[PDB]
């Protein structure tokens, strides 16, 4: 990225931060 | 295991469940001080709103096809929370849902009680919009006219995607769902904007010899962590 | 408990008439009996990467969400409301999720129907809270706020990142409620998701030209999250604002029936 | 003065290119993020979840009826009460789920299914059933007596309400192909015994199944759904 | 002699553009800045005003 | 042992009389008598880089793969399955191992015969388990997930690299063995070797044209990998799907002679 | 704003050149390697055997 | 910017110091 | 390489690892 904006960037395919149980187990 | 949610001045008997569902495995709490927006400070009852607000019973018969409720449209006359729905310009509120059926153990069928967040219905075979009386229902809460895919085209048979319980009356007799505040903007409007949707829907219905078979069915809303901006009046 | 997951997990091996308890689907949990305990296994190290699962990677994709031809000698131009709910492939990708945060990304690309001329395009994006051009040389065009770009057609197609631009923190895609505050406001609109208005014109002055200009605005979200995911729309649409539903008259994709039938159950 | 020389593919619009392009407001302040419960990150934390299958999807079976399969008296001893098929592919029982639809949008799958049958009978209705999961190649039982060799699981109704069942991945590749096949596998459910109720319970107990991937679940090589594709009612109203 | 490719969006005119450009007269001395009061920076100190 | 080897091997000195013991071919040995123990020899210290035998050198050339003509004014386009068994000077040079594991790389390369028009190309690939367009303006074409590329003609040619796309570790390039599990199933397939379609139709809207567009397909294999070669083969070719033969009716390359003859073998 | 110019040879097609081109699936996950016996890394593997 | 002058270079988009006193409080 | 793909790169000529013993000598 050489534009002054943040959004103006490349795509950010670095989100691996799974979270399964979230849905599996959303118990208490 | 018989139990006893006391919460406010309103308190329910009720059976020892385990793992009470807390949706999308939040509990709710209040508005951060880094999220907030309306810089005025919101009032926050503790044990005004925050009490089971039991809906009418409703009978499920053997041809029943499910029941909604959307909130907080079912709660915008009721107690003190309809006195701050309709005197403030903003709510945030989590809700804490028991839903509770009281069976015989001769009674067969399956209930699934799913909250559904933004359930946008859909009316079928028009393409006119549903109106404003055909979402808003209040107290009453409306009925399923195709339960089999929610109203909206989607399935039931995906929708277990949700925060959803189960009432199999063989098991168990109660559900209970807690509910976050789910929404894009951290307050929102008490009479234009329904953020769930309480859908309780027979998957497998009622059943004993005798055919004339009904069961009641209880709800109560408990609104958890009410806030309010915005005082008319 | 968050963890990154990089790779599709491992499955350790298992071990004689051992007992195991009890079970329980109606608490609303998916059972986690491993497969080491329910049957045998052996030692396994996946090596699968789950990346093309992954949010960004199941939704930025160029999609094209417009193809508007208009003929040169709205008429001379098009104006073209941002959404994504053109094309049903997109729209039920979309409708996977109930809250969806993300920068667009506008890509326009324009040929030459009927010596092939060339010719100037402009395209302005003007964003909700502002005036659209009726005509097609209305003082509209050279409005120096709204971000305007030039592009000819012999040229590399046009593109430009629109931010995320709503005032709430994501997209509502489906919206139980009604925009504004009186009861004719219709249902399942927010005024806050509203992108902007992309709107194309040919800079040159009328030019005796025979030829047909099909532009294509294509749309690859970048930079996106998602909340609270839903239930994939099995039915037939019957429009863009709502999410009215109709099933076919036949098995699968039907109002009675999702899934195509078979003899029996049992067959 | 850099000495640059154009490559082949210049200039070319590729619709799956990934490069920081210009912004259209610049210095656009975004409206800062909030914390919405329930992120989706990956979506095999949605594909990791329990779906209902649709194992009465036949003729004389309409809507909410489609998903629960009855267990009557008329069922005998060793009746076959119904078949699963494993094929994800194909447009049977697997299709309507989460695990379905979302691996539809994909060309290449592996990892492991996990089905879970609840019985929806009365409390005193008690009987048996035999679940048994037939691996990939071999065809489908019809007999308790062959459905007791291979993988089965007795399972009784007034002991036990759900039965987790593990489809594991067995397969020769590192993936499966969906086609634009032949026996992923399947489940097959036999009446053990008969079903009792008392004199008072009905005599028409209901079972729904469903299924889950499992942990192990991955999916590769993007294509589009066939479900959807295709009038649409003011479609032409953005542009008029 | 390095390999290069054109982008989609190459040569276009974006209106709302920040790129650095060629000057029209070069080594131009231009006239030094003066302490002038009341220098606006950002206007919202004008929008604060009554 | 494996070992580095950059250039070809060295050759040692040699030094009366002496006596060596024995050999065995028939144990499938490759007699590994050096020159230095056989003949007499000399101190070669040798130079020659071995660079341009090597697997990747050998095979990833930019080969012409496909050249189909259609005429606009399949019709109006061409759909493709990607085989590398089209030309026999390539499919030989492949035939030449076993399994064979590479990230293709297709270069398409369109040229207009019969003022000459400037037009937009469209060239999507459809993997296998998809479907490929069967009219020239089906909604197959604006398919957001197929990774579609846009080029014109007038510009320089359009590029990009098709990974590893089998779900084996390899592509088999022979194959004993039969696809599916029926006894109908032909002889020589493997479905998990499959490519995919790559298709090219020209975007523009139907213009009074009477002219011809050639394209040219090419495929440079890279990151190659090579697993158990094979002879190469003599016998004209009969088909791309089975590698049937046929023989000549002239030696060479005949079935009954591959080398041609001479008078005897004495003179 | 970086000023270039192009070569000759710019644009050309070279059929044995060796430049990064753009890939078709994005984040494809290819399926991983594994051991098969008889690896040819050099053709004067294959000359070598009799 | 790779030009010789200095004004052709991009915007400075990077002033944020503000002083609101000077038109709300212009008093002594 | 500037392409966030690994095999969008350049073909990689460096495998000079030969082993020429495993067709000549495949004998125990």
């Amino acid at each position: 990225n050489f534009y002054k904006d943040s959004y103006a960037a490349s795509a950010s395919k670095q989100d691996f931060s799974q979270d399964p149980s979230k849905f599996t187990e959303p118990v208490v | 295991r018989v139990l006893q949610l006391k919460l406010g001045n309103s308190a329910i008997v009720t059976q020892e469940a385990a793992n009470y569902c807390c949706a999308y495995g939040e509990w709710p709490n209040y508005l951060p001080d880094h999220e907030a927006v309306a810089i005025d400070k919101p009032t926050q009852p503790e044990t005004a709103t925050d009490r089971f607000y039991t809906l009418k019973s409703v009978k499920w018969e053997t041809g029943s096809t499910g029941w909604w409720w959307k909130l907080p449209d079912a709660l915008n006359n009721i107690g003190m929370f309809g006195q701050n729905v309709q005197h403030h310009y903003l709510y945030r509120s989590g809700f804490l849902i028991h839903v509770q059926c009281n069976a015989t153990k001769f009674h067969q069928g399956a209930l699934l009680v799913v909250a559904i967040p933004e359930h946008q219905r859909g009316a079928h075979n028009t393409n006119t919009s549903p109106g404003f009386d055909d979402i808003m229902k209040g107290e009453e809460g409306g009925t399923f006219n195709h339960p089999y895919v929610l109203d909206d085209g989607t399935s039931l048979a995906c929708a277990t995607i949700f925060p959803h319980q189960w009432i199999n009356l063989r098991t168990n007799n109660s559900a209970t769902i807690v509910l976050p505040w789910m929404n894009a903007a951290p307050m929102d409007f008490p009479l234009r904007h329904n953020q769930w949707t309480l859908a309780i829907i027979p998957v497998v219905p009622l059943g004993t010899r005798t055919t004339s078979s009904m069961v009641p069915i209880t709800v109560s809303i408990a609104p958890m962590c009410c806030e309010f901006n915005g005082l008319r009046h | 408990i968050e963890s990154i997951i990089k790779t599709a997990t491992d499955t350790v091996k298992s071990e004689l008439g051992v007992v195991p308890s009890l079970n329980a689907v109606e608490t609303g949990a998916t059972s986690n009996t491993e497969p080491e305990e329910a049957i045998q296994t052996r030692t396994v190290i996946n090596q699968h990467g789950v990346s093309e699962t992954l949010v960004e990677n199941f939704l930025s994709r160029a999609a094209l969400v417009s193809k508007r031809s208009f003929e040169y000698k709205d008429k001379n131009f098009f104006k073209w409301t941002i959404n994504t709910r053109s094309f049903v492939q997109l729209r039920r990708k979309l409708e996977l999720f109930t809250y969806l945060r993300f920068d667009a990304e506008i890509t326009i690309l324009t040929t030459v129907a009927v010596g092939l001329p060339d010719l100037t395009l402009q395209a302005m994006f003007v964003p909700t809270g502002a005036l659209t051009p009726e005509k097609q040389d209305s003082f509209h065009w050279q409005s120096g706020s709204n971000a305007s770009v030039f592009f000819k057609i012999s040229d590399p197609p046009a593109r430009i990142t629109i931010p995320f631009m709503c005032i709430n923190s994501a997209y509502s895609v489906f919206y139980d409620g009604f925009a504004g505050f009186e009861k004719n406001g219709l249902y399942g609109i927010n005024p806050a998701d509203t992108i902007g208005n992309l709107c194309v014109r040919i800079v040159n002055e009328h030019q005796p030209v025979g030829f047909t200009v099909t532009v294509r605005v294509y749309m690859k979200p970048k930079h996106i999250k998602a909340w609270a995911p839903r239930p994939p729309r099995t039915l037939p649409y019957m429009s863009i604002a709502n999410a009215n539903y109709k099933g076919k008259e036949r098995a699968p994709n039907a109002l009675s029936a999702i899934i195509g039938n078979r003899d029996s159950v049992k067959t | 003065g850099v000495p640059t020389y154009l490559l082949p593919g210049s200039g070319q619009f590729l619709t799956t290119d990934d490069h920081s392009s210009a912004p259209a407001l610049p210095c656009f302040n975004p409206t800062p993020e909030m914390h919405i419960p329930g992120q989706v990150r990956n979506m095999l934390e949605v594909v990791q979840v329990e779906s209902m299958m649709e194992i009465n999807n036949t003729e004389s079976a309409v809507g909410m009826e489609r998903l629960k399969v009855d267990i009557s008296a008329l069922t005998d001893v060793d009746q076959l009460l119904f078949n699963i098929p494993l094929d994800i592919q194909l447009d049977g029982p697997l299709r309507n789920t989460l695990v379905g639809n979302i691996s539809r949008y994909y060309t290449h799958w592996s990892g492991s299914l996990e089905m879970t049958f609840m019985f929806c009978g009365s409390f005193m209705a008690a009987g048996k059933l035999i679940l048994c999961y037939t691996p990939p190649g071999g065809s489908c039982p019809t007999t308790r007596e062959t459905a007791m060799l291979g993988t089965h699981i007795v399972w009784d109704f007034g002991l036990q309400s759900s039965v987790t069942l593990i489809i594991p991945w067995i397969s020769g590749s590192h993936y499966r192909m969906f086609n634009n096949n032949a026996n992923v596998g399947y489940v097959t459910c036999f009446m053990q015994t008969n079903l009792i109720v008392p004199s008072e319970s009905s005599d028409t107990c209901s079972l729904i199944g469903f299924i889950a991937a499992k942990d192990d679940f991955s999916l590769r090589l993007m294509r589009d759904s066939p479900d959807i594709g295709q009038h649409l009612h003011a479609a032409e109203a953005a542009y008029q």
